[PDB]
């Protein structure tokens, strides 16, 4: 990582040694649901 | 006037006069409306994964 000639002068399949610090994996999903509200009370339609 | 006066004699100072009474007519307010209730399938939800289709 300390030599920009090697970082800015390389190919698709490699990256820098400092990359081993990205130890946390974050997988997100954004979904649909239905919020049902009746008679002053509310709650979700689908639970799982 | 002198011997016909309403003193508090022991027995009239008995703790039941305060203890056997409730605080409820003093602490509750009138509410006058419906209480909440709903089914589980509404508040929780339908289990969508456990089904044939």
């Amino acid at each position: 990582a300390t030599s920009p000639a090697a970082v800015l002068g390389n190919t698709e399949t490699v990256t820098a040694n400092t990359a081993t610090l990205l130890t946390a994996l974050n997988i997100y999903a954004k979904n649909y649901n239905v919020l049902r509200i009746m008679s002053g009370m509310g709650g979700l339609a689908y639970a799982n | 006037l002198l011997r016909g006066f309403e003193s508090s004699l022991r027995g009239s100072r008995v703790r039941t006069q305060i203890d056997d009474k409730s605080f409820i007519p003093y602490t509750w307010q009138m509410i006058d409306v419906p209480l909440a209730a709903a089914k589980t399938s509404f508040i929780a939800g339908l289990d969508t994964r456990q089904q044939l289709a």
